[PDB]
RNA sequence: AAAUACCGGCACGAGACCGAUAGUCAACAAGUACCGUAAGGGAAAGUUGAAAAGAACUUUGAAGAGAGAGUUCAAGAGGGCG
RNA sequence: CGUGCGAAUCGGUCGUCCGACCUGGGUAUAGGGGCGAAAGACUAAUCGAACCAUCUAGUAGCUGGUUCCCUCCAAAGUUUCC
RNA sequence: GCCGCCGCAGGUGCAGAUCUUGGUGGUAGUAGCAAAUAUUCAAACGAGAACUUUGAAGGCCGAAGUGGAGAAGGGUUCCAU
RNA sequence: ACCUACUAUCCAGCGAAACCACAGCCAAGGGAACGGGCUUGGCGGAAUCAGCGGGGAAAGAAGACCCUGUUGAGCUUGACU
RNA sequence: CCAAGCGUUGGAUUGUUCACCCACUAAUAGGGAACGUGAGCUGGGUUUAGACCGUCGUGAGACAGGUUAGUUUUACCCUACU
């Protein structure tokens, strides 16, 4: 016998094994597909999420009844120093897959890149890549490696890359800087490796990956949240208050016979902390960092062409639970994954995208600074003073 | 009396025993097997680790929702706990047995613990109250342990 | 080093509550082989076993 | 008066019986420990050895628990001990 | 709470509270019998007939059980009268 | 202290009866030691101090009392070594 | 939705119960006609900590309903004595 | 016809399974799963013991005739699922 009047129901049934992800960077499960009439470039990128703000801009779509009106906009700010390559790698394409085929490394390889191997950096003598660069300055290690540069010339179809972060520059504790391989997109792999090798030991930024106004795809860990109840984790109906042992419950777990308990049906258990691909984030600005020159700083990165005044992203009092933000930027519409200070890898999109909403050039108006710690008011120090007099202080 | 072996040779080699004893069976054998492949001044030394919660003993047998913890990995396990009353009982047995090594003449610094059983003894009665008027029991697990040590360089 | 007893005999000479006796400490054993009431009566005299004074209630 | 009757009493003698969950409720401080206001209900519980010869002296320990000495044909009989 | 603290408790909210009020001691009523502002209520954790001993091992066309091996032969549920 | 052969005699052979009595497991070092607000720092006795003893702090009962004394009932539980 | 009190949770010390042929992954097939063990297929990788309440036709009490028994009792009158 | 991909709702009177009316709507199709589901809840109905009528009997008593008040026990073992 069957269901009175029906509903939908609870929860997603394709994200379910809800489980603690195994690893703590998000992994980029998919590249996009090359064609060899484009030219190289990288794809992905590391940023930390770093804050949220308001905007203010004035929109063109034309039909809507916000057509050169001026809406608010909400932003996330992601800190991006720019990455260091060290290397390269070779795959194959096979029957039973991509088997990766050769690994090869800089001559010059970071600290923060040597504490990446390990567990224990206070005891150890520091010993990865002692006897390995060797090779690179050695008359009988220019053509083995250069025997091997010219058998993924034959041999390998795809090609990838290979960058660790900047955690000397970063506000953080952590002094542990990320290895991530990343895919080249682009000419015969004969061109693909000219580039390569020739950028090892190198700087990218950010303005060589990414544009202003692209519709990028963000990847990573979630908040966490802890072993929590049936009511929070699967969103079902309370119990009525009257329930003997409890009213935030499924009261019915199965039918009688096919006498198991399906994995359909929804349980306690761990809450968040799982990896994630949202899509479809804009980019409004990509910001530029603390350049000094001629004596003087310059850090106008908020500075919109609607007011220019002598102010950074950065808010009064700084951003919360992280720090300040002196290394450029990237301004993300709408919200993204983690918590702050967590690591947030990017993308391009699969999807080639021509919809009006894609196509849409951004110019701002406002950007916020006002303390993010309480309830603000003030824009910037300087303007205080000016609406407040002296102190008993001064 | 005798011990569940004897001596290899008996001239190298001293004895020690304990005759009901107020301590849980289990806690004592599962400690008795950590100590076993060990020096006296390992074993000595381990004994106030544990007491002093910096080496846990691993619960191996009698594992019954014993927790977890993170100085069993050193052990390879994962369940373990750190028994107090347990060590101090079977570190006062060895100042038994480190006592007679000398009583024959012979070198204390390597006395390798061979043999260390451990065994169940005579139960003790009382009782409990339980609901509806009723009366359960309440009883005691006490132990006879036994060691063994043996001269090795 | 005990002195549940001497306690008791002072609260039954000082006619008060064993709350308001004050057994000298530093001289815990000259008090505690007293143990027999002439031999507090003393105490008292010298100095070591005192009454305590009224706790205020301002009427004020 | 006798020839008859006698699972209570006082002494006695036997047994093709039972052998300590048996045989009387009771081989032992049993109609005793203990339960019920009271009438009443009512157990469990035998065995060192030939002889106490029941382990001086030493040694670890605060103490029980131990290591060596020793009595015995034996402690592989150590005071609830074939 | 429901292997409890309790073989009927505890908590918040509740009914009565100068009158057929609410309680201590001494006393009368005893089992087809007592007492009942009357529910078959109460009569020592027992009540549409209390508890203790005996008659008693009460009777059962109905349940449950029914102890060593090999050798040989091997049925019946149909017929009258209850 | 005991057994074979010919004959006698019977309280003579167990897997079970929600059978009688005694002993022992798995569950299990698990259920659990959650009602009426609350403790902390120093010393001195000692082989051993979160709990006992003294001194100082902060607290509760709040005279319809966690105060002071009796009757039933208990029968020495009273007091020091 | 969020907060507070006490548990639950983890550790030292103390430490009981109900229950238990043997045990414990599914399909369908037959079978005392709704199998954990049989038959045909799917399959099967030490030891375990917190939860849950589908399944063990779960535990708990020789069905209180119905029928039989040449088994009874409490009540009532024109049953018989 | 292929098609069971995705849905098929809010309220009044009634204990309802059923019924009938208001309103919104792409539409308010039908069923199984021990007539899916009480160691998941609720006990409002039936189906114990108190009480009142309305028919039957001289009566103890009786009603698919109606009423008022009536205590929902366990998980710590195996599996299953998380």
């Amino acid at each position: 016998s069957h269901r009175k009047f029906s509903a939908p129901r609870h929860g997603s049934l394709g994200f379910l094994p809800r489980k603690r992800s195994s690893r703590h960077r998000g992994k980029v499960k998919s590249f996009p597909k090359d064609d060899p009439s484009k030219p190289v470039h990288l794809t992905a990128f590391l940023g930390y999420k770093a804050g949220m703000t308001h905007i203010v801009r004035e929109v063109d779509r034309p039909g809507s009844k916000v057509n050169k009106k001026e809406v608010v906009e909400a932003v996330t700010i992601v800190e991006t120093p720019p990455m260091v390559v060290v290397g390269i790698v070779g795959y194959v394409e096979t029957p039973r897959g991509l088997r990766t085929f050769k690994t090869v490394f800089a001559e010059h390889i970071s600290d923060e890149c040597k504490r990446r191997f390990y567990k224990n950096w206070h005891k150890s003598k520091k010993k990865a890549f002692t006897k390995y660069c060797k090779k690179w300055q050695d008359d009988a290690g220019k053509r083995q490696l250069d025997k091997d540069f010219s058998s993924m010339k034959k041999y390998c179809q795809v090609i990838r890359v290979l960058a660790h972060t900047q955690m000397r520059l970063l506000p953080l504790r952590q002094k542990k800087a990320h290895l991530m391989e990343i895919q080249v997109n682009g000419g015969t792999v004969a061109e693909k490796l000219d580039w390569a090798r020739e950028r090892l030991e190198q700087q990218v930024p950010v303005s060589q990956v990414f544009g202003q106004d692209e519709m990028i795809d963000v990847i990573g860990v979630t908040k966490g949240k802890g072993y929590k109840g049936v009511t929070s984790r699967w969103h079902t109906k309370k119990l009525p208050r009257k329930t003997h042992r409890g009213l935030r419950k499924v009261a019915c777990i199965g039918a009688w016979h096919p006498a198991r308990v399906a994995f359909s049906v929804a349980r306690a258990g761990q809450k968040g902390y799982h990896h994630r691909t949202e899509i479809n984030k804009k980019i409004y600005k990509i910001g530029q960092g603390y350049l000094i020159k001629d004596g003087k700083l310059i850090k106008n990165n908020a500075s919109t062409d609607y007011d220019l005044s002598d102010k950074s992203i950065n808010p009064l009092g700084g951003f919360v639970h992280y720090g300040e933000v002196t290394n450029d930027f990237v301004m993300l519409k709408g919200c993204v994954v983690g918590t702050k200070k967590r690591v947030l890898t990017l993308r391009k999109s699969l999807l080639v995208q021509t919809k009006r909403r894609a196509l849409e050039k951004i110019d701002l108006k406002f950007i916020d600074t006002t303390s993010k710690f309480g309830h603000g008011r003030f824009q910037t120090v300087e303007e205080k003073k000016a609406f407040m007099g002296p102190l008993k202080k001064d | 009396v005798r011990y569940s072996l004897d001596p290899e040779n008996p001239t190298k080699s001293c004895k020690s025993r304990g005759s009901n004893l107020r301590v849980h069976f289990k806690n004592t054998r599962e400690t008795a097997q950590a100590i076993k492949g060990m020096h006296i001044r390992k074993a000595t030394k381990y004994l106030k680790d544990v007491t002093l919660k910096k080496q846990c003993v691993p619960f191996r047998r009698y594992n019954g929702g014993v927790g977890r913890c993170a100085q069993a990995k050193q052990w390879g396990w994962t369940q373990g706990r750190w028994p107090k009353k347990s060590a101090e009982f079977l570190l006062h047995m060895l100042k038994n047995a480190e006592s007679n090594a000398e009583l024959k003449g012979l070198d204390v610094d390597s006395l390798v613990i061979e043999h260390i059983q451990v065994n169940k003894a005579p139960k003790m009665r009382r009782r409990t109250y339980r609901a509806h008027g009723r009366i359960n029991p309440y009883m005691s697990s006490p132990c006879h342990i036994e060691m063994i040590l043996t001269e090795k360089e | 080093s005990m002195l549940r007893l001497q306690k008791r005999l002072a609260s039954s000479v000082l006619r008060c509550g064993k709350k308001k006796v004050w057994l000298d400490p530093n001289e815990t054993n000259e008090i505690a082989n007293a143990n027999s009431r002439q031999q507090i009566r003393k105490l008292i005299k010298d100095g070591l076993i005192i009454r305590k004074p009224v706790t205020v209630h301002s009427r004020a």
